[PDB]
């Protein structure tokens, strides 16, 4: 079905491929090409989880994980019950987020607007390569990607921030912190204005854009406006991914893998100006 | 529970915010239903009754405006129910043909909403998009160009007319429209400013959205110092029209 | 944006005649650095 | 073309604002316009209104700063070489765990109590400031109220689960590098927190408002072509703006917001951040001592 | 004396006078409440 | 800065506002001479 | 002295003296029942 | 003549200065108490 | 010299001194009270 | 200008320097009492 | 020589040389603090 | 260009100029002082 | 005439001249008063 | 003769470039002064 | 360029040339003082 505004809109033409093969709903969602081609990565990419998990011992939800290859078989194939799978999965959920990216394009030039949405999505992406394929290259095996498994990749998270003494020491890593940190901060403040002027107290009339401009000068000193709030939240966001992958990218590839991040700080300490 | 049993104060805490926080999502999506409910049910679906979901929208919301007036959301007098489209195909999803002139018809990417003819009041209870003819006291701010004077020219390189005027919006200083002297039929139209590269490549500003002669087409505000909801709609609506429907035979 | 294009021009010519005379007075300095020490030793060392 | 910077910035009067109701006094006049805040948003920078409780919050506030930073002084010697030396690792300690939570000597953490009193006294004024700020402008309060989950973790933090585990010595310290040492050491005491259910629920909900935000701040930069910017025009009376980034939502995943309940999603996840990171942090020692162990009693 | 008041608002000054000297107290009973010599709830420490 | 009325409130408002601050001034008295009747404070140089 | 309700608005005055007479009941409340003297649960320690 | 008139200036005036002479009183009794309970400033040796 | 209130308008000037001088003397005294010579309270130290 | 009249400069500077200077004056009798109770600026071996 | 003040804003100006100065005395005055011979209070070490 | 005229520019530059010097002059006698109580700049070896 | 002050306004293009040029002071004394030979208080070590 | 500063607004660039070749200059002369060979203070270690 | 014309630039870079070089000879002398109290550069010998 539609949306009682819908119809307008299901017009054919704007696909990248395939022409009007699969320019066509399914309920509420638009199918294209890259539509069937994500739902058949994301379910062989399941099924493929399902059955290294019928190999493996447990069925715990919170237990259930796919690791990477061993460290033996370096940036090569491996055998599919020993690493393998976990390879195929990472394959399937790289082609899954990348042709769900190109079905927001299509369904972008179908509606006519910007392609801001699948271009912000593209950094997402760009996190999860660099984790599984950029720093294991760089590093020179797949056993450094993340296992698959919902308690498992915070261990490796966690081993992975110890391995380099106090992970928080890392710079970029302080940089995407506070970005992160921000862009939340951004949030609260962006909802919580306009739904302030949009339920107002009791008797008012709906607030407008000018009284969402005072309180915000108010309270952080200035104002943006209305498209510069939605502009400063998707950099924030943005500059937060693009410092957390800069991060993973310069720890193991760049400072080696035993080294210590709270240490890398005494170059400013031993600045001849107050080192001696 | 006690000390030794199974059941400990942190895993009930964690399912009863598990409870909280389905009630959470449904209440949010419940939300979500204030605009396009009830469904339009497509080919072969019995249209007897409602499709709406299962959190099922809420109530019709009424906020209070600033001159006592009042607005009921959903919009569904904004909707354009019917229009000037035709089905590809019989069974359900397919996609939909315009039929006439997808810019006079308002389909597709050139749609518009049936907004309300009457412009935005902003504080001041006076319409706060205005030429800067009728906004005394502000200025282009010379520290980037100035689009007046330089003559606006189609996709297919054909000029189509010259930039008369800057609407700008008051209380949001920002420049929202530029008004455009047709070519040469004495008729001045709005271009939104994000459809338009205002820049001076060369000589003039650019809209890569339609080509040259279909300036004269765009729809026209009826005053002559105010636009409307309904006329902005249709005018960024005629403007989005051309991303999938004029391509001006550029090939 | 940027700037107006007799600004740009002139802008460049003024750009690479401070650049210039930078290079030379760094220069006229790293001669009375070797002076004072030579450095670029040999395996052998200095 | 795309919406990431204003091509052409009008410039006008300074705007004084909406008149206040009769409860407050008169604001500032400054009022200037810097470009490059225009360039990227709005260009003024002004008029802050600055009444009772801002003025006695930044008090209180550098109050506690100045304690901060004259105890860190004092911890080097005075010597601002070693001072800018040492900065990101120097700290107000907290108290030691021999005093509980009685008042410490000063040098042994009465001066933390100090600012740590001073900091929360700080705080609260200036969410009473918020809280003013938007009932005198006849609008709602949920801001404050988002403020308030911050409020609350850093209340978890600092306060409520010393008090819970009976001893000031809990508590973070006043430093940069020695406050991220404590964040370690915090997780390394009480097991691991990422077996602390709450944490994993607020990191959930911090990755979901970087997640939300990033998708609201592209869909309103898609859409401002036809005007998506004006979100209270477009919630109070729907143009093509908010049908088009509803289809796209709806399209793409299946179901859609409005121009309101989008922000009550922001809100919410922003809100539910802090909020399960404070009920963790409660929990974390008083309740459990070992999460690994909890963990591993669970899943 | 007196005319300190033609430029200086009342209803302003005294309330920033009142703040002060609450914060003033405070801060004072809690330097002394620290120190053992001066501590008059448990007095003397050790 | 003047705000409000004057005499027509301040002076029946002051009034009351006295009366007020003195039943509390007391109650709180009585509360001091109860608390120093079950732990006196103020000890000597060398505690209790 | 009834002349400084012509300065303060009652109204504000009257919710800063309240609000501000709780924050000080609480904390010598706080102040007393974590010290060992004063404890009137449980009493001193040891 | 920012705010305030000429004759209201010297009655605030003369009330400021009866309260502020009254707390300073206040405050000079509590500190011969206090001298009387504790005395401070030590001979450089301690007390 | 009292020309330097025709251009300093005496009101943020003479509030912003008091500011300055309080916390000029709040730092002198925080400094004292580190020392063990000169803390005035609790005495010299061993 | 500063929004003032000039004789009414005059008028604040007098005030201004009488404050200033009574300010000063117990000061001088503060440091001579503080150097009294323990003085200051030793000798290059210590006190 | 006195051309500046046509240039710059005294009201700013003097500011801003106010608190530099003020600045520059406490580090001075901290510096010198911080060292054992020229340490006036506690005075030398060891 | 700031809001001032020629003749207020020259007679606020010599009030500065001459505090200017008297705060110089202050400055000279107070390192003087200093100089008396511990003299800087020691010899290669020390004081 | 040098147009350098025609892009850069003195009014903002010497105040960070000055504050950098105080900067590079307070660098290079610093880094005087670290080392041994060239410190002037408390001036040699060892 | 070249004209193109048209994307990046002069002043911009050029404070960005002085900072660049402020902190290389100190970068530099710090690293000598680390070394033993190369260090015109406290001169050669050992 | 900003909001100024050549009116002032002509001789404020003048101006700014006095005083830049009253710094740099007043400076050169700081220098020579210092070298006199010790001379820095040494020979890889040492001092
Ligand atoms: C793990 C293995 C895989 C499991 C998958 C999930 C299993 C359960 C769901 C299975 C559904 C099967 C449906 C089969 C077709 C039925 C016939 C049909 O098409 O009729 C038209 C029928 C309804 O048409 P309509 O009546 O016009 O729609 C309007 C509604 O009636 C009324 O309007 P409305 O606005 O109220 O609702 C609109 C919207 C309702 O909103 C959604 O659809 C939201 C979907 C996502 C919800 C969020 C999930 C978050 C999960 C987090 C879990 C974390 C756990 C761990 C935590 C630690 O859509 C729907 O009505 C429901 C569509 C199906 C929802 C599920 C889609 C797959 C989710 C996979 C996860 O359309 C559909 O059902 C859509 C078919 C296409 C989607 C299904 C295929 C998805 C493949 C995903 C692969 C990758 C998965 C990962
Ligand atoms: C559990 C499982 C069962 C439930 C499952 C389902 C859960 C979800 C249901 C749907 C929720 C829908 C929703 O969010 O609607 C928002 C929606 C927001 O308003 P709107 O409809 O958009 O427009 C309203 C107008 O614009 C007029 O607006 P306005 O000017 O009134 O301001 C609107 C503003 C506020 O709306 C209000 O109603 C709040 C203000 C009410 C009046 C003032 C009362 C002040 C009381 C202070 C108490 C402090 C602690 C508060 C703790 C709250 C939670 C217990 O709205 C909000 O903030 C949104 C609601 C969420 C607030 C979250 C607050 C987080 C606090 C974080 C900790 C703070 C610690 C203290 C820090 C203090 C500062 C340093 O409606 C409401 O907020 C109404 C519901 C309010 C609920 C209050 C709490 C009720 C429950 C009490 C506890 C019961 C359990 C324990 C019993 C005792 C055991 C011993
Ligand atoms: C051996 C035993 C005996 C055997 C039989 C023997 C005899 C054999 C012969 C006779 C019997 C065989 C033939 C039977 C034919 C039946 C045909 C039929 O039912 O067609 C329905 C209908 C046929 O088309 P239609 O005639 O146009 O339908 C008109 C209706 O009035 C629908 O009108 P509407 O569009 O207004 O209503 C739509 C509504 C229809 O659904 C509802 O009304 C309720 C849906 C939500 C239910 C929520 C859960 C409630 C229960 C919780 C308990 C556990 C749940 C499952 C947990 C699994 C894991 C433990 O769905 C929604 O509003 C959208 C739901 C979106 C869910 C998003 C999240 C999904 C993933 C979550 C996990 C990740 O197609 C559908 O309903 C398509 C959607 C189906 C999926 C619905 C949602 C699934 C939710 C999964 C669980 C999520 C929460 C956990
Ligand atoms: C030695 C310790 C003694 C003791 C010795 C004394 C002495 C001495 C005194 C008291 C006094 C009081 N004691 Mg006692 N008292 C003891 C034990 C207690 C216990 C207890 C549980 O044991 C309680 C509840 C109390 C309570 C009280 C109050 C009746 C009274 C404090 C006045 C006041 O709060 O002004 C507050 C006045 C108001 C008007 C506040 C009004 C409320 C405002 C509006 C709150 C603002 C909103 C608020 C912040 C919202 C909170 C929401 C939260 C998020 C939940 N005492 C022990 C046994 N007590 C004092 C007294 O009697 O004064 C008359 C007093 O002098
Ligand atoms: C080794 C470190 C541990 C760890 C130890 C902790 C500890 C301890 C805590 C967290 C907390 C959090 N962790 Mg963790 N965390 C780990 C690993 C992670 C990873 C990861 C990828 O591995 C992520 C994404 C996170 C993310 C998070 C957040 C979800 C959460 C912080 C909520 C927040 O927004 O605070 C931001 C908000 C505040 C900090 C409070 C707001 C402060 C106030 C309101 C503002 C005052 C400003 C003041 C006025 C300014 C002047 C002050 C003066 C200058 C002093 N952690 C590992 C396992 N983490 C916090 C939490 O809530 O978890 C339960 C927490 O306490
Ligand atoms: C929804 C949860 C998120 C959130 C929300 C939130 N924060 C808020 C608000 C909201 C809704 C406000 O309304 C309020 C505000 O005014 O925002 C502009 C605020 C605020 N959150 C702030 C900070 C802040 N929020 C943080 C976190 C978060 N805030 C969460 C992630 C953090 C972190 C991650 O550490 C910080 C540091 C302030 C900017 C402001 C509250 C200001 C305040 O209480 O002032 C008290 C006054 C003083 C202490 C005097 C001195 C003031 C200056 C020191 C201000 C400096 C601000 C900032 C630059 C500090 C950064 C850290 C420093 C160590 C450098
Ligand atoms: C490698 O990372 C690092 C950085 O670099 C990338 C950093 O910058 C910093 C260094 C940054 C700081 C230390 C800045 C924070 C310092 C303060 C806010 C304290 C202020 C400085 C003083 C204590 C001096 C005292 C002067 C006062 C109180 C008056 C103010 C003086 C002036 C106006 C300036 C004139 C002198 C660190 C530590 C660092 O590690
Ligand atoms: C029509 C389609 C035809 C498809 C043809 C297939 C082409 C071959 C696909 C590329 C496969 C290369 O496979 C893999 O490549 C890497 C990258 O250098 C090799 O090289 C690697 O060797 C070792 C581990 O083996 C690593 O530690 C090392 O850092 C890296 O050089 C691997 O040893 C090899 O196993
Ligand atoms: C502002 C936020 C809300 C207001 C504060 C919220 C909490 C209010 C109620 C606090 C109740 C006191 O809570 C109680 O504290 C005491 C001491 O402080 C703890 O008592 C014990 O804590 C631990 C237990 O190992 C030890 O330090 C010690 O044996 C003892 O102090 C209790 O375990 C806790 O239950
Ligand atoms: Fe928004």
């Amino acid at each position: 079905a539609m949306l009682s505004f819908e119809k307008k809109y299901r017009v054919r033409g704007g696909t990248l491929i395939g022409g009007d093969l699969f320019d066509f709903w399914v309920g509420p969602f638009y199918v294209g090409i890259f539509g069937v081609m994500t739902v058949f990565f994301a379910l062989i990419g399941i099924a493929l989880i399902a059955w290294n998990t019928a190999l493996g011992p447990t069925w715990n939800l919170w237990q259930i994980s796919v690791n990477p290859p061993d460290a033996k078989y370096g940036l090569g194939f491996a055998p599919l019950a020993e690493g393998g799978i976990w390879q195929w999965v990472s394959i399937c959920a790289t082609g899954a987020f990348v042709t769900w990216a190109l079905r927001e394009v299509e369904i972008c030039r179908k509606l006519g607007i910007g392609f801001h949405v699948p271009f912000a999505f593209s950094f997402a992406i760009f996190a999860y390569v660099t984790l599984v394929v950029i720093r294991p290259v760089l590093m020179g095996s797949w056993s450094y990607g993340f296992p698959y498994g919902i308690f498992t990749h915070l261990d490796w998270v966690s081993n992975t921030g110890y391995s380099y003494g106090q992970f928080h020491y890392n710079p970029a890593h302080m940089i995407a912190i506070t970005f992160f940190f921000t862009t939340c901060l951004a949030l609260a403040l962006h909802g919580g204005l306009v739904l302030s002027a949009l339920n107002p107290d009791r008797g008012e009339p709906v607030k407008s854009p000018e009284h969402e401009n005072t309180v915000f000068r108010d309270l952080v000193g200035y104002s943006i406006g209305t498209i510069g709030i939605h502009r400063l939240g998707l950099f924030l966001a943005l500059s937060a991914v693009f410092f957390s992958a800069v991060c993973m990218i310069i720890s193991g590839p760049v400072l080696a893998e035993g080294g210590s991040w709270p240490d890398w700080w005494n170059w400013w300490r031993n600045l001849p100006i107050w080192n001696p | 529970m006690q000390p030794g049993a199974y059941l400990d104060l942190a895993q009930v805490t964690l399912y009863v915010f598990w409870i909280f926080f389905a009630g959470l999502l449904f209440y949010l999506r419940r939300e979500d239903k204030r605009e396009g409910y009830p469904l339009v049910a497509d080919a072969g679906s019995g249209t007897r009754l409602a499709k709406i979901g299962v959190p099922a929208p809420p109530d019709p919301k009424t906020y209070l405006l600033r001159g006592g007036a009042t607005k009921t959301v959903p919009s569904t007098s904004n909707d354009r129910p019917n229009v000037a489209l035709t089905p590809a195909a019989p069974w359900p999803g397919a996609p939909f043909v315009p039929t006439g002139n997808p810019f006079a018809d308002g389909v597709g990417p050139g749609s518009y909403a049936q907004r309300a003819d009457v412009p935005e009041l902003g504080l001041d209870n006076l319409p706060i998009i205005v030429p800067l003819r009728a906004a005394k006291g502000m200025f282009l701010d010379p520290r980037d160009p100035n689009p007046v004077g330089m003559p606006v020219v189609g996709c297919d390189g054909v000029v189509g007319g010259t930039v008369t005027e800057v609407w700008v919006d008051r209380a949001e200083v920002l420049a929202r429209y530029l008004e455009v002297e047709v070519a040469k039929s004495r008729k001045r139209v709005l271009l939104p400013v994000p459809f338009a590269l205002i820049n001076d490549p060369f000589g003039k500003v650019s809209v890569d959205a339609i080509r040259g002669d279909q300036f004269a087409g765009v729809p026209t505000t009826s005053k002559g110092d105010q636009v409307s909801k309904l006329e902005e709609d249709k005018i960024c609506a005629y403007y989005g029209a051309g991303t999938l429907y004029a391509t001006p035979l550029r090939s | 944006s940027g700037l107006s294009e007799a600004e740009a021009k002139e802008f460049h010519s003024i750009f690479v005649t401070s650049f210039f005379l930078f290079i030379v007075v760094a220069v006229v300095a790293h001669i009375l650095a070797w002076m004072w020490r030579p450095w670029l030793p040999k395996a052998t060392g200095y | 073309y795309q919406n990431i910077f204003t091509q052409v910035q009008v410039e006008g009067p300074a705007y004084a604002g909406v008149p206040l109701r009769p409860g407050s006094s008169p604001r500032e006049t400054q009022t200037t316009f810097n470009y490059w805040l225009g360039k990227i948003g709005d260009a003024q920078v002004g008029p802050v209104y600055l009444g009772f409780t801002g003025v006695c919050s930044l008090l209180c506030g550098f109050v506690a700063i100045e304690i901060i930073g004259l105890n860190m002084l004092a911890s080097v010697d005075w010597s601002p070489i070693e001072f800018l030396r040492q900065f990101c690792w120097l700290a107000l300690e907290p108290p030691k765990p021999e005093y509980g939570l009685t008042i410490p000597p000063l040098k042994e953490g009465g001066w933390w109590l100090m600012a740590g009193f001073f900091l929360t006294v700080s705080i609260a004024l200036w969410w009473v400031r918020t809280y003013r700020r938007s009932r005198a402008l006849g609008m709602g309060t949920h801001v404050s109220w988002a403020f308030a989950s911050a409020i609350l973790l850093y209340l978890a933090l600092g306060f409520i689960q010393p008090l819970l585990m009976g001893s000031w010595s809990e508590a973070p310290p006043f430093g940069v590098f020695p406050h991220l040492d404590w964040t370690n050491n915090f997780s390394i005491k009480y097991g691991n927190l990422y077996y602390n259910p709450f944490h994993c629920l607020s990191i959930a909900f911090l990755y979901g408002s970087a997640l939300l935000f990033a998708m609201h701040g592209a869909t309103i930069l898609a859409v401002s072509r036809y005007g998506g910017e004006r979100e209270i025009e477009q919630m109070l009376d729907r143009g093509t703006a908010l049908e088009r980034a509803a289809l796209f939502w709806r399209w793409t995943m299946g179901f859609n917001a409005t121009a309101e309940s989008i922000h009550r999603w922001a809100w919410w996840f922003a809100v539910l951040c802090p909020l399960t990171g404070a009920i963790g942090i409660i929990l974390t020692g008083p309740v459990v001592d070992n999460w690994f162990d909890w963990g591993v009693k669970h899943g | 004396m007196w005319r300190i008041w033609l430029l200086f608002d009342p209803r302003r000054a005294l309330v920033l006078l009142f703040v002060f000297l609450f914060g003033l107290a405070i801060i004072i009973h809690f330097i002394l409440l620290s120190t053992s010599r001066f501590n008059w709830l448990d007095g003397p420490r050790a």
